RNA sequence: AAUAGUGGUGCUAGCAUUUGCUGGUUAUCCACUUCUUAGAGGGACUAUCGGUUUCAAGCCGAUGGAAGUUUGAGGCAAUAACA
């Protein structure tokens, strides 16, 4: 009836933070994970109740924390933004990076990259924007926000390539700007979120854009309307965003547990809160990153205590 | 070509670069076989990498190690430093972390100072 | 058109990263070959001396000290393009040498 | 040679300066020398 | 078992029982006595040991002290005056000479008997080291268990200095008989009779 | 032999001359209601075994 | 980076020899920076948990960490009778 979520595993790896995990597509065996602990660390998801086994493959390049990681579908290359102005070009069967990128004063704070592989834009907390080549050859930079930016996003064109590319941010002026890619332009601005806006991603169809920030704001916007539908309110601070690939389900990574809702009717299906020992309460681990399946029938969830949970999707009995 | 990489292990100014390559297992202390080092009473002392994990692992593997400086007491912890983390690295660019880890463990269980040098430089007197 | 070495041994360090720059700046503009600036060990004078005019009193010392940085290139040009640009690199404190040693 | 400050003994002969350590200590400074350690 | 080879010809006596969960050349760790009470909780080390011989990090903390091994303690303690301090390759090869003459003097384990020896040489009792405020008296007072293994096994190590200076016989032959000594209640050896007699004074005085 | 097998339990502060002892409490492992303290000279710390002999004549409390 | 060093290609000597382990040196040439040296930066803040205290300043454990005794050691700092 429901997605109950039980425990199915725990990943012991690393002795930083979490950052960013990363799914393939393509590939449903494996599991690519970045830390604050200045390493890479892709993983073999053996299904099982006990553990999931190897993390295969660690990649000592940087000297930093390092931000996001990102991928392709299949699992064929790998990237990375650590915090001292270097971006790393990864295959992902030796551990052998490719080229390294000279143009920021900050840490680049978020990457993405295009399903056609030709662009990789870049935010970085020097209040620019940069896109690169796949040999890694500047284009263009960007400017127009006048704090920090946290994450930058591409949008799914699920078209069929009908010329629409186009790159949403968010900053850190309490400010949301969307960014054409074919033209080089100001495409919209988003007004609304009174503080700090931490994490945004879009629908897996590219038409609804969630948006939420320090306050627990979770202002909803399309994709050419482009208005606020919902604005919800979390009550709390998160941290990352979540977006089912298959049902209609975004969910939200708080600092009080894991909140999850659907996108119409309004359901609250469960809080994924897990479990600890031996501690005075205002000392409680928190995750800040997750991801989905590649069918979204699994779950991820990286805490600050380098443990990373999974859970499946069955229905609710 | 050849698998290969390098390591290094220091102790009170006295270094030890170590060269790996992979054949039937040579064990090469500046041109020797480790099974002769002058202190005699710490001949054992260089034994300790080898037989932890048992004597397996090297039917694959060529180790040439070439030491400079310090006395004739810490060249001996210094060649067992490069040494003991030489072996990794063919467990962190060819060989998975799975086995990287069990002998990671093995070691700093017993020894913290076979991965990590040590930080007791010396001190000036009378000023 | 035969291969130089140019050295230089002073003792200011930021006066020697503005020189050891615009060597390679304008060599760079006209791109010939070259080999980069090879930066030797530095040497240190010393002279331990005690610290009374006359001789009463308790005893310890000074000690005084004196810092010479020395790095030096190797290049290759016509003689055109290198006996120019070598006098309008001049800074007080700075010592400049060629040497066209090619044995 | 005896130089200026009531002394011939003490000089310092090496590095090719011949001062007397008396008339150093006031004259260090412009040579170049300083004291860090 | 199964003598593998490599291209360095490697000898098979270093791998029959080393390469096994015994550790030391020749002995082992599986011997676990335990005499007093005091002893259960820092003294054995369980740690394996090849050499007796590492660079321990315990002196910037006064009970990281405690976690070094046994052997290692009195090997330290050898460096006696000005001629021996820092020659702690001779102080080793003076030990690994002397756990072969105790085994062949009619017994079963060479480590055995320094660890039941200190049971005996921990003093229960003491004096005080005050005078009293002119009364250069001594007033009721015992001792820390970590105390108690410090002063216990130093008198031992100091009485053999004595016993082989100036005589003919060499200072493995005197840690020989002083520690079979020790490892009973005798009170023949000057490792005893001098902690007994304070012993003595001290159910005087109080 | 009379043995008095003690276990600490409280420290509470040096005294003396040189404060060259230190004053504890102590609990006997035999009968666990005996709180008495002793005048113990060494590093001292929680949950220590200590041998004794005079079970009740010790001195309370120093100058 | 021929005013540091290894990695090969060679001329070249041993070679148990038989694949091999030690050599060979100006220039046999090419490719390298880990070790080396010196510029530019980074990194530690007592960090994170557990005790303790007017719950304050802090002090003790803990695991991580190259480093957790002001992180180790120095330089530099004017009130005064040695006529």
């Amino acid at each position: 009836s429901n997605e109950v979520l039980v425990l199915r595993g725990t990943l012991e790896g690393h002795n930083g933070w979490v950052t960013s995990l990363a799914t393939s597509a393509g590939q449903p065996n494996l599991l690519l994970s970045a830390s604050r602990d200045k390493t890479l660390i892709s993983w073999k998801l053996t299904g099982d109740d006990q553990k999931f086994g190897v993390p295969v493959r660690s990649f000592k390049g940087h000297s930093h924390i390092v931000q996001d990681c990102t991928l392709t579908a299949d699992g064929a290359y790998a990237l990375s933004a650590s915090w001292d102005k270097t971006l790393r070009l990864w295959d992902v069967a030796t551990g052998e990076t490719y080229q390294r990128f000279v143009g920021h004063k900050s840490d680049v704070m978020s990457v993405d990259i295009d399903k056609k592989a030709s662009m990789i834009i870049s935010g970085s907390r020097d209040k620019t924007i940069k896109v690169w080549t796949i040999k890694g050859q500047c284009l263009a930079t960007l400017l127009g926000h006048n704090d920090w930016v946290s994450q930058v996003r591409v949008v799914p064109n699920e078209k069929a390539d009908d010329d629409s590319v186009t790159i949403i941010s968010a900053g850190n002026d309490k400010m949301v700007k969307a960014w054409n890619l074919n033209q080089f332009q100001i495409e919209a601005d988003f007004i609304g979120h009174n503080s700090n806006i931490n994490t945004l991603t879009a629908s897996p169809d590219g038409t609804l854009i969630a948006s939420a920030g320090k306050d627990g704001e979770i202002m909803l916007w399309n994709l050419a309307a482009k208005k606020a539908m919902y604005t919800l309110s979390a009550q709390d601070e998160v941290f990352s965003l979540a977006f089912s690939p298959n049902r209609y389900w975004l969910a939200a990574a708080t600092a009080t547990g894991i909140k999850v809702f659907s996108l119409d009717p309004q359901y609250l299906v469960d809080d994924l809160r897990p479990e600890f020992a031996g501690y005075s309460k205002a000392a409680e681990p928190h995750a800040v990153s997750l991801a989905w399946s590649a069918d979204g029938q699994t779950l991820f969830a990286g805490y600050t205590d380098n443990v990373i949970r999974v859970w499946q999707v069955m229905t609710a009995n | 070509a050849v698998p290969s990489v390098q390591t290094f292990g220091k102790k009170k100014s006295a270094t030890a670069v170590a060269h790996v390559k992979a054949g039937k297992g040579l064990i090469k202390v500046n041109g020797s076989p480790i099974t002769l080092v002058e202190p005699e009473i710490l001949r054992f002392k260089v034994y300790e990498p080898l037989l932890l994990v048992g004597l397996d692992k090297f039917s694959n593997i060529d180790i040439r190690v070439r030491v400079t400086g310090g006395g004739h007491v810490s060249q001996v912890y210094a060649i067992r430093q490069a040494i003991a983390k030489g072996l990794v690295a063919y467990h962190q660019k060819y060989v998975d972390e799975q086995s990287k880890n069990e002998l990671k463990k093995a070691f700093t269980s017993y020894d913290r100072t076979l991965l990590i040098a040590d930080s007791r430089r010396p001190e000036p007197k009378k000023f | 058109i035969i291969k130089i070495r140019i050295t230089l041994t002073s003792t200011k360090v930021k006066q020697l990263e503005n020189v050891s720059s615009n060597i390679v700046k304008n060599a760079e503009q006209h791109n010939l070959v070259k080999k980069g600036p090879v930066r030797l060990p530095t040497k240190v004078l010393k002279i331990s001396t005690r610290k009374t005019p006359n001789g009463e009193g308790s005893k310890t010392w000074e000690t005084y000290e004196m810092r010479i940085h020395k790095r030096y290139i190797d290049l290759e040009a016509p003689v055109q393009i290198v006996k120019r640009i070598t006098q309008i690199t001049i800074e007080p404190g700075v010592d400049v040498e060629v040497v066209v040693a090619s044995n | 040679q005896c130089r200026v400050c009531s002394s011939h003994t003490g000089l310092i002969r090496k590095y090719g300066l011949n001062i007397c350590r008396q008339c150093f200590r006031e004259k260090a400074n412009d040579i170049g020398f300083n004291k860090f350690r | 078992f199964t003598p593998v080879v490599l291209a360095t010809p490697i000898p098979e006596e270093v791998q029959q029982a080393q390469t096994e969960i015994k550790l030391f050349n020749k002995w082992s760790f599986e011997e676990v006595e335990v005499k007093d009470a005091s002893l259960v909780d820092y003294v054995q080390v369980r740690q394996p040991i090849f050499v007796a011989h590492t660079a321990g990090r315990y002196a910037n903390k006064r009970f990281r002290k405690a976690q070094c091994p046994i052997i290692e303690r009195l090997t330290n303690s050898l460096m006696m005056n000005g001629r021996n301090n820092g020659k702690k390759l001779k102080a080793v090869r003076i030990i690994k000479h002397t756990l072969d003459i105790i085994n062949v003097l009619t017994d079963q384990n060479p480590i055995q008997v320094v660890v039941d020896a200190i049971t005996n040489t921990g003093p229960r009792e003491d004096t005080t080291r005050v005078g009293g405020g002119g009364a250069a008296r001594r007033q009721a007072v015992d001792v820390s268990p970590l105390r108690r293994v410090n002063q216990a096994i130093a008198l031992l190590t100091i009485g053999a200095r004595e016993a082989a200076f100036r005589n003919i016989k060499t200072i493995a032959e005197t840690l020989a008989e002083e520690l079979i000594n020790a490892a009973k209640g005798s009170s023949t050896s000057y490792a005893i009779k001098k902690k007994d007699e304070l012993e003595r004074v001290a159910k005087s005085n109080r | 032999t009379p043995v008095t097998l003690a276990k600490v339990i409280k420290v509470l502060g040096r005294t003396g001359s040189r404060g060259g002892v230190t004053q504890v409490r102590v609990e006997f492992l035999e009968d666990t209601s005996r709180t008495i303290v002793r005048n113990v000279k060494g590093p001292v710390r929680e949950n220590d075994i200590l041998v004794l002999m005079e079970s009740e004549r010790e001195a309370r409390r120093l100058r």
